[PDB]
RNA sequence: GAAACUGCGAAUGGCUCAUUAAAUCAGUUAUCGUUUAUUUGAUAGUUUACAUGGUAUAACUGUGGUAAUUCUAGAGCUAAUACAUGCUUAAAAUCUCGACCCUUUGGAAGAGAUGUAUUUAUUAGAUAAAAAAUCAAUGUCUUCGGACUCUUUGAUGAUUCAUAAUAACUUUUCGAAUCGCAUGGCCUUGUGCUGGCGAUGGUUCAUUCAAAUUUCUGCCCUAUCAACUUUCGAUGGUAGGAUAGUGGCCUACCAUGGUUUCAACGGGUAACGGGGAAUAAGGGUUCGAUUCCGGAGAGGGAGCCUGAGAAACGGCUACCA
């Protein structure tokens, strides 16, 4: 190619956007942004594929620029905003909040929250580093920089940015016995416990953890967040509290349920 | 001693017009980055100037005051 | 003897002040690569003067690290070790020998021969041939 | 053309500017506050080391 | 023309590779800037991304550095004494990173007899006294003070900065120095 | 609201498999080796003003050439978020140069300089843990004797890193002369002062879409191809030029190197690579131009303007047909 791409077949597109092979021949291409492509929910699969207010991409227009839409707070009028992780969607006119989380599955959820849990966010710590005039500052994991932050703020550690303000409220410094969430791999999805970061000069990080069921797993450092201390989480968590589940018991918890 | 220099001979009518038209530029407001190396240049020539005419352009200086 | 060569060979930005004259020895600039690999006592209070040394040249080790043996040395400044390694056939259900031959820069403060045992790390592209450096020897 | 808009823009830049300013100085008063009271309680916490 | 591609190349082995594509623009590259002494001459490049790159074509004055002291001021160049790279540079007078020029010392020599007081108010009596301790300096910058042109050695890329900034030769560097001259 | 200027797009998409045998491509690494329009978040009291020019033109009026083309010549006009210029805004601190009283332990009116951008030189960016004696400079203090404590420094596995400071430099930048909607608040009642909700611009940093190069391993047939590469760069060192940047990428001087029976080099390929498809009980064998990913091309070579992004071809120029 001689440039950036504009177009996205449907094929290619993130599989847990959960697009029909057979509507058409192209998908949504989120547009640049706070997160990145292939981690992000456009707001146009989440109006229309999601909430099913929309039919249609044009339908989906419309509610945009009727600046109805609101994304951490601020309007918003792409249709291919890229949307993502722990990012709040405010639909005042429906007198909804959602916070995009994903569940067991793999999958961004649609999880309705009230308003006082809508009015901050959750941020991983990605850069912590002095910009001009000696000024210190924060990049997360969306984006935002946050000047004058905490000391003690490190790498890899949580940030509660309150969405009026965009400043930090407190902080959670990343040690064993937290309460994290998988972000991505195999995995996503899952909340557990810290048990051990093993560390390798050079590496990707390795971070092993325990489950509610007290089944462990071992994850790429990357894809860990925290959201808390052990049964007590900063936001509100998606049905099932992030546990994975066999087949076979949900074969048996379908059918009792039905 | 410059090779483009003024000659001895031709300084005393060439250097009353060197001073006054340096002395301009030492009146431009002194904001600018390149405006500030201006002013910085027009000071920095004086010591090759010879003595009586580095008086001559102090005299400059304080006839307006 | 240092300076051999047309242009005179000194490690960028390390100034010795002249007029102060603290120390007879000049001053000499140093750093260690990590992973563990120990700077050696020759690069420090050597007088040899290298920019693509690891310890005392403008480049960082970063990457890969691999291991080989020493098969020639008749360049200046550089070697070229043998990696050999065993690919699998599945049809035949069987192994084979295969070997690599892979240029790698030495700093002069290491002093290698034909066949020993050295381990290089992964560095910027040093020539058209060399992307590794020696990092330790034995 | 000189009109009342042009003369309201341009103010409302400048009291932009100007509350900008303000603000960052705040910001950089209130975080050198924060940094003074760490350093001293890590300086206490060294001395009782001692 | 000039193309920075490893392609055409001969691979490590000896081996002859094939034209895998044509041309790319991302690897050009530009005809040399031979910079010389003259009346200024500067023209602009536009290059990759939005940004500019300085030609210079002609110069014929230069900040120098003098380290020891810590100052800098600027200097017409005399010319070019010594080159490594080439001597042909030399001969033509071309100006590079590296080359070794001379320049002249009137701007040095007079901050050096302002603010030592030596040579080569109460206030000024006092401050000369104060820095009469560092006054002394090296023998042979002292002889060129004397002659009237100093060493100096160019640090940055005329061809590419549009600059001729440079050095003031000492130590160990100016005695090598002099004797490849 | 035609036309035109201005901005943006036209480098996406679609098509084909000619070339391509460690090349592409797959998996896996790296940028402490570099560019990045746009989006997102930060970020610039340090720069006639009740607001500057044609250093200017299109569209348009009018006069014309050619057989012909998305051909255009002269003259007359007129605009900008085009082009080119150019002010207006707190205090303090610090550092220089310093008239002058005075010979002190000196002091000191004043005059200057400081944001950013580029270039260079230099300095800081501490620390495995404890105590003293002096030389020089020289600062706070008291009980005039001597005393002098809490004294400032982030990140990485690693840096000359982030950042800061000193001295200068620049055909050298930037720091709003832009636009919509609306008419609130203070009064000394002035078309006085102040003021809201937005759009579009703009330096730098970060993020995002990307780009470039890059580490390890893996390709069918051929040994009746055994030595190849090196004069005209092949391997490496040094310095420079160029590049967005590393690098024989190129230049100058140097050495004589580099690959190979563990198959180099050369030749064939009805050779784009892969996800995949067929068969088979299993091993294997064959196919994959062809719905997705990546690469290359637009009749064949060569070379470029523009632009963040092109060696573009529904952009341009030559040559070949
Ligand atoms: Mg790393
Ligand atoms: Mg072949
Ligand atoms: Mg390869
Ligand atoms: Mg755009
Ligand atoms: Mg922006
Ligand atoms: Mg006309
Ligand atoms: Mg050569
Ligand atoms: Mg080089
Ligand atoms: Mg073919
Ligand atoms: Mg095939
Ligand atoms: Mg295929
Ligand atoms: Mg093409
Ligand atoms: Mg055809
Ligand atoms: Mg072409
Ligand atoms: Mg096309």
């Amino acid at each position: 190619a001689r440039g950036p791409k504009k177009h996205l077949k449907r094929l290619a597109a993130p599989h847990h956007w959960l697009l029909d092979k057979l509507s058409g021949c192209y998908a949504p291409r989120p547009s640049a942004g706070p997160h990145k492509l292939r981690e992000s929910l456009p707001l146009i699969v989440f109006l229309r594929n999601r909430l099913k207010y929309a039919l249609n991409g044009r339908e989906v227009k419309a509610i945009l620029m009727q600046r109805h839409v609101k994304v951490d707070g601020k309007v918003r009028t792409d249709t291919t905003y890229p949307a993502g992780f722990m990012d709040v969607i405010t639909l005042d006119a429906t007198n909804e909040n959602f916070r995009l989380v994903y569940d067991v599955k793999g999958r961004f959820a649609v999880h309705r929250i009230t308003d006082e849990e809508a009015s901050y966010k959750l941020g991983k710590v990605k850069k912590v580093q002095l910009g001009k005039k000696g000024v210190p500052y924060v990049v997360t994991h969306d984006g935002r920089t946050i000047r004058y932050p905490d000391p003690n703020i490190k790498v890899n550690d949580t940030v509660k940015i309150d969405l009026a303000s965009g400043k930090i409220t407190d902080f959670i410094k990343f040690d064993a016995g937290k309460l994290v969430y998988v972000t991505g791999g195999r995995n996503l999805g899952r909340i557990g416990t810290i048990v051990h970061k093993e560390r390798h000069d050079g590496g990707f990080d390795l971070v092993h953890i325990k489950d509610s069921l007290d089944n462990t797993f071992v994850t790429r450092l990357n894809n860990v967040f925290v959201i808390g201390e052990q049964g007590k989480p900063y936001i509100s968590l998606p049905k099932g509290k992030g546990i994975k589940l066999s087949i076979a018991e949900e074969r048996d918890r379908r059918r009792a349920q039905q | 001693n410059g090779s483009q220099s003024i000659k001895a001979e031709d300084e005393k009518v060439v250097m009353p017009y060197v001073l006054r038209i340096f002395f301009g530029r030492a009146q431009v407001p002194p904001t600018s980055g390149q405006k500030r190396s201006r002013k910085i240049a027009v000071i920095s020539v004086l010591p090759n100037f010879k003595k009586p005419y580095i008086n001559d352009f102090l005299s400059l200086a304080s006839e307006r005051l | 003897t240092v300076q051999s060569e047309r242009a005179f060979q000194k490690q960028p930005h390390i100034f010795n002040n002249p007029k102060v004259k603290t120390s007879k020895r000049t001053k000499r600039w140093y750093k260690n690569a990590g992973l563990g690999f120990k700077t050696p006592k020759t690069a420090i209070e050597g007088s040899y003067i290298d920019k693509k040394c690891p310890f005392t040249g403008l480049v960082s080790i970063r990457g890969k690290i691999l291991t080989g043996t020493v098969v020639s040395t008749k360049m200046h400044r550089t070697i070229v070790i043998r990696r050999a390694y065993l690919h699998y056939i599945p049809k035949y259900n069987r192994y084979e020998k295969r070997h690599k031959n892979v240029p790698v820069h030495v700093s002069p403060a290491f002093r290698v021969q034909v066949g020993d045992i050295v381990t290089v790390g992964q560095c910027r592209p040093i020539s058209k041939t060399v992307r590794f450096n020696v990092v330790k020897v034995s | 053309l000189v009109t009342p808009q042009r003369l309201q823009r341009k103010r409302h830049q400048r009291a932009l500017k100007v509350r900008n300013a303000q603000a960052q100085r705040e910001a950089a008063a209130e975080y050198a506050q924060l940094l003074a009271k760490r350093l001293s309680e890590r300086k206490a916490e060294k001395a009782e080391i001692r | 023309g000039i193309s920075r591609d490893s392609r055409h190349k001969r691979s490590a082995t000896g081996a002859k590779r094939a034209q895998f594509r044509k041309k790319r623009k991302f690897e050009l590259g530009r005809q040399p800037a031979n910079t010389k002494i003259g009346a200024k001459r500067i023209h602009s490049v536009r290059t990759r991304g939005g940004n500019k790159k300085y030609r210079a074509l002609r110069i014929e004055t230069g900040n120098f550095s003098w380290a020891s002291e810590g100052i800098s001021k600027k200097t017409r160049i005399a010319g070019v004494v010594y080159h490594p790279s080439n001597n042909e540079l030399v001969r033509t007078n071309t100006l590079t990173k590296a080359a070794i020029v001379q320049i002249d010392a009137t701007p040095f020599r007079q901050w050096f007899e302002a603010h030592y007081g030596q040579t080569l108010s109460k206030n000024a009596e006092r401050k000369w006294a104060a820095r009469a301790a560092s006054a002394k300096i090296e023998s042979s910058v002292e002889s060129q003070f004397s002659a009237g042109r100093l060493y100096a050695c160019i640090s940055s890329r005329p061809g590419q900065s549009g600059r001729c900034d440079g050095y003031i030769l000492e130590g160990e560097e100016l005695a090598f120095y002099l004797r490849r001259l």
